[PDB]
């Protein structure tokens, strides 16, 4: 019938014309445009497009606008099945209703049964005032299922316009959130609460923009400059991860080779000691055709983490940057990786780390910050680790900051070095200084002192001789290495003791 | 910018590429049914630093065919890898090298003295493009604060000297690790502040364009 | 034989007697002190008394100290098995080394295999500097294992004295870290470097003193005046605590009725909403005898945790304190509040928790400080639980503050609210200048609206309509009714789905 043509055609225009030019005029497209530009074409089956709501208070009666404020349904990215839900600015300014919290549960549920993938798409404004606490309830069931899923199945987060209110809590239980640049913010509680509180004049993209998420706050994994972007990042994120914690990474046919060797990481390790280089360089010359997803690039810049492939795999990578606080690794870097390993460990995804560390960050605000706790989170992680765990390093390891940063002791399972590594409990001067003590008075004496100390330690052999480290290895050789090892190492069998969960430090 | 039988060239590389991975990433394991079902759009819109040309892809057995809206067909040849830095190949009876950078959902690519951005849409995905804004960046301005607290060994510059985007300016140490401070805007050197041998706060002031 | 008591009476002096005196005078117990005042009497096992080290550097072979600077053993407390041991800051400063470290190691296995407490009392100095790398590879064999034992047996951290460097992450990596005010410290780092680096200078106290870490920076979970006093204390909450995450709570015999009504707590809400009252009185008043074991008292007071029994059998409680930033909450509360969830769902101890919360607390600095995600933590905490919840609501309940506070939408059990509960999306000022947005010129007509938003939806009856509240009950009945609750609530049987592990936000 064409009746039911025209039903669905006026359920499809939303919360009107001008609305929907309005939304254009911002630079923002639609919900159901976005959900076109992110499914394989011809793929999107709908879910509840009739839904209505049913409130009564304040005049609401008078106003039942089909779908109730969200789009919901699943489809195909590159030939595999997943599960989507967006919100209609348009419609109640986006907020959630207790029909429209419903069907968000409806495709978290079928999305966890049929163990695929779920990504919610975000713009709005948090609980419909008019439901009274009806509205609550709803927020909450979808809490308890985002937890639910956490480690069964990936969750991802776009925030394309405001979230603000009790919506921010549901995208901070997921794996990650990504955010567009001039048009999105989140925050908890908004500016006119913090001006008749706290006398602060802030704008919306000043209190809680991308900027501030992606570079001062920890919330965010990325920005991008405006939606088709976003989306097709997040298309291309989606191929690298698994559907679930069961089938393990996608494999995809390699254009590169196993057994090349780079000459030029030859020369990449300046002579002077107090010269940096930059760890990217290595990264991108180790992944599968230059190819790297780096997730946190704006945050805690003196540590690097993200995805690339190895022999069609996906692999994870962290390493230490010496560019930036000279490699030192503090609060904010430890928490960075900390994440990222045990999203890893979850879903069965192999971790490389690169290590250049001279030792943690020195002062007050560190330790008034709390981070032992916070360095423990890294050490936990990785200790708690049992898919492959392979770790090179190029230079410095010093102190405790060895090991955590993946070592032998806490439970890796190939551990390389290079001729120029520098494994020690601390720089020679200082070594010396707290040995000879009682004669700290010459001069010459210290300093010759000193020289014997770097000449018998401050290398990899010590190491080597007590079997801490497997191989000293040229580093043209650094990729063959690795991708034999992963290989061998795909049959990992482990586990940890039987427990309803840890207790790791929050 | 490119013109002339220069950019179309530049289109048809494009076109390639975006074709040889697209086939690839079909290739990809997990999915729900079998991809020989599905299908491929002929029909693409390649866009090359504000210049769009629509095309059609077909694949000649093993080579490929790109054909414009003038009726004008190339064929293009090559066996470039990803990863590679340089294609090489042959575009319509002529031999041609172009210098490929990746790029954020495209390529950048140099040819014949000219350089552009190339993406490649289907014909919805562009007309969805083409509402997204033109954005200005604000620009930087008028200082250069130090954003370390270290000591100043070495400045490069001296005042009443121009630089351009990207040039260093000056070298400061902390932790027994140098960083070199690079010019983020074009401009001339008025004032100088601080010289080597002092150390400097977090936010200090070193120069002023 | 003569000789051997002469062995073990040599091994008893450790560093010299001199040394011991030293100890003394500064006011503090030495190692088998210690452990002598926290096992029943008779009960210590003591392995590994001659252990001995085997470096041959920097000359150490010539001073060689049986045991190696710590005592390790078994005993009892009030009966029950306990693992533990104790370093001797007379030898070496207390510092690790090779031998040390396996000394430890033997502990923490044998505590593992068969399921009891472990308790690991510090006063050392770290690694050992002459021993080199090797002593770096025991602390890592140290960490591994205090990762394995999260969330299976309960591990206990007593600071009574220095502890620097990478000792610092085995107590963070603990359940309970406890600290002795004016003679322990914890940091990473020591004031040496950071006046090379930072110029800052800053006292052992002033830079990792209990102080700093009860009151600012969330190390510590309590502080005692001296030794003695830690030691009891100890003891007393060893008595609280399950043996292992099977076993369950312990139990003993009550002299306090579970049928007692408590009028007072009628009177104990004032008339006027801006008065506020003490949330620890109305806890001391609901548990057995008075007794109550607080669990971070001095850091982030809006927040109350801790330890109590009803019906001689363990209980845990939450909750919020009207009487510091007018219970609100914030990052810190949601830390600690998250941190305990997780400790008691893991050793399988209920949950009681008492509600009086306005929202979260305003402000650029809550923003910037990651908010969003530090308050996650305590919703996702509660969502996982399968513990036994109960939750009473005594006063406001406005918004996603309510939903986090252990609501019947993320999983509690039981849920009641005292007459004076007013539970609501916000207040009836806020919700009509949002509602009635465009008529907000006037005035007469904005206090009428005010007053009907009030009486309506500011109070327990919307939510008793819709079932998100089991029962409004009287508040002298509070005691009467949890006691039987949870004691129906003995037989709960709930199961999360299977993964690895969660991925909640760090
Ligand atoms: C989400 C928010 C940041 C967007 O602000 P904005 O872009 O300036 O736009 P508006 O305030 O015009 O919001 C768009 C519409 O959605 C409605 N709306 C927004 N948030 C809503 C909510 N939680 N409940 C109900 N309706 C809501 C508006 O009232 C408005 O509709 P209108 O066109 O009929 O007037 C802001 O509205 C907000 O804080 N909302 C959450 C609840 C709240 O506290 N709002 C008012 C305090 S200022
Ligand atoms: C733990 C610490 C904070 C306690 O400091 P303190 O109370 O002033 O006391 P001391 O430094 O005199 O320590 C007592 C002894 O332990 C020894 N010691 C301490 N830490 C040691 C370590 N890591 N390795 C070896 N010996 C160590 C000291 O040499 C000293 O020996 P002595 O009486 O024969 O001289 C401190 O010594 C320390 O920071 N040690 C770590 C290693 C280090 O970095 N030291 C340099 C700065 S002190
Ligand atoms: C020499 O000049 C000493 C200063 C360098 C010490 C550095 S700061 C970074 C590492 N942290 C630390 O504790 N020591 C190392
Ligand atoms: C009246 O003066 C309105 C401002 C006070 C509101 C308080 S601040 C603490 C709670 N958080 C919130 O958002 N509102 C409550």
């Amino acid at each position: 019938l064409e009746k039911l043509e025209e039903r669905r055609a006026q359920a499809r225009l939303g919360g009107g014309e001008k609305r929907l030019e309005a939304q254009h005029k911002r630079g923002k497209l639609t919900a159901r445009e976005r959900i076109e530009l992110l499914l394989d074409h011809g793929s999107f089956e709908e879910f509840d497009m009739f839904v209505q709501h049913r409130s009564t208070d304040f005049g609401m009666e008078k106003q039942k606008i089909p779908g109730d404020g969200v789009v919901t349904g699943w489809g195909t990215v590159n030939g595999r099945t997943v599960f989507l839900f967006s919100k209609d600015f348009t419609v109640f300014g986006g907020s959630s209703s207790e029909a429209h919290a419903a069907k968000i549960v409806k495709v978290q549920d079928m999305a966890l049964k049929m163990r695929a993938p779920i990504i919610g798409i975000f713009d709005a404004g948090g609980a419909r005032i008019q439901e009274g606490v009806a509205a609550l309830g709803g927020h909450g069931e979808v809490f308890r299922r985002n937890v639910a899923a956490s480690g069964v199945i990936p969750q991802i987060s776009v925030i394309m316009g405001p979230c603000a209110g009790g919506d921010v809590y549901s995208p901070a239980m997921t794996d990650f959130i990504f955010m567009v640049r001039d048009t999105s913010y989140m925050f908890v509680t908004g500016p006119d609460v913090v001006k008749t509180v706290t006398n602060e004049v802030v704008t919306a993209e000043e209190l809680g923009g991308a900027k501030v998420h992606t570079s001062k706050s920890s919330i965010a994994d990325g920005s991008f400059e405006n939606d088709v972007e976003a989306i097709l990042q997040i298309r291309r994120l989606l191929d690298f991860l698994p559907a679930n914690n069961i089938e393990g990474v996608p494999e995809i046919e390699s254009f590169d080779d196993v057994n090349r060797l780079d000459k030029s990481l030859d020369t990449l390790i300046p002579d002077n000691p107090n010269k940096p280089y930059d760890m990217g360089e290595l990264i991108r010359r180790v992944v599968d055709e230059g190819d790297f997803f780096e997730i946190q690039a704006a945050y805690a810049r003196n540590i690097i983490t993200g995805f690339g492939r190895v022999e069609g795999r996906t692999v994870g990578f962290v390493a230490n940057q010496p560019l930036v606080l000279a490699g030192v690794l503090d609060s904010d870097a430890s928490r960075k990786a900390a994440r990222f390993v045990r999203f890893c460990n979850a879903f069965s995804i192999p971790i490389v780390t690169f290590v250049d560390v001279p030792g943690f960050l020195p002062g007050t605000a560190q330790e008034y910050g709390g981070l032992i706790k916070h360095g423990a989170k890294l050490l936990f992680a990785y200790s708690q680790a049992t898919v492959p765990l392979v770790t090179i390093i190029t230079r410095k390891a010093f102190g405790g900051a060895y090991i955590v940063m993946a070592s032998k002791h806490v439970g890796a399972d190939l551990n390389y070095a290079w001729p120029t590594a520098q494994i020690a409990v601390m720089g020679a001067k200082g070594a010396v200084e707290i040995i000879f003590r009682a004669e700290i008075g010459d001069a010459d004496k210290v300093a010759e002192r000193t020289k014997e100390y770097e000449d018998r330690f401050l290398s990899p052999f010590v190491a080597a001789e007590r079997g801490y480290i497997d191989e000293v290895i040229m580093p043209h050789s650094t990729r063959k290495r690795i991708a034999r090892a992963l290989g061998m190492l795909r049959t990992k069998e482990m586990e940890q003791p039987r427990k309803k969960h840890d207790n790791i430090p929050l | 910018e490119p013109e002339g039988p220069v950019a179309h060239r530049l289109a048809a590389v494009a076109a390639a590429i975006d074709h040889k991975l697209n086939i690839r990433k079909r290739g990809i394991s997990g999915q729900m049914r079998d991809p020989s079902l599905l299908t491929f759009q002929r029909e693409r819109v390649v866009v090359l630093s504000g210049q769009r040309f629509n095309v059609t892809v077909d694949p000649d057995g093993d080579d490929l065919l790109v054909t414009f809206d003038d009726g004008t067909t190339a064929p293009v040849r090559s066996a470039w890898r990803p990863g590679a830095p340089v294609w090489s190949g042959t575009v319509g009876d002529q031999s041609v090298a172009i210098q490929v950078r990746p790029l954020l959902n495209g390529v950048f690519l140099q040819h014949a003295g000219a350089a552009a951005e190339a993406r490649v849409f289907t014909r919805r995905e562009a007309e969805l493009a083409d509402l997204m804004p033109v954005k200005e960046n604000a620009g930087s301005g008028k200082q250069l604060l130090c954003p370390m607290p270290g000591l100043v060994k070495q400045i490069m510059v001296s005042e009443g000297q121009e630089v351009k985007n990207g040039e260093p300016l000056a070298i400061v140490e902390a932790m027994k690790m140098e960083n070199v401070l690079r010019a983020e805007r074009d401009g001339t050197i008025s004032k100088i502040a601080a010289k080597e041998g002092d150390s400097l706060a977090v936010d200090a002031v070193i120069l002023e364009f």
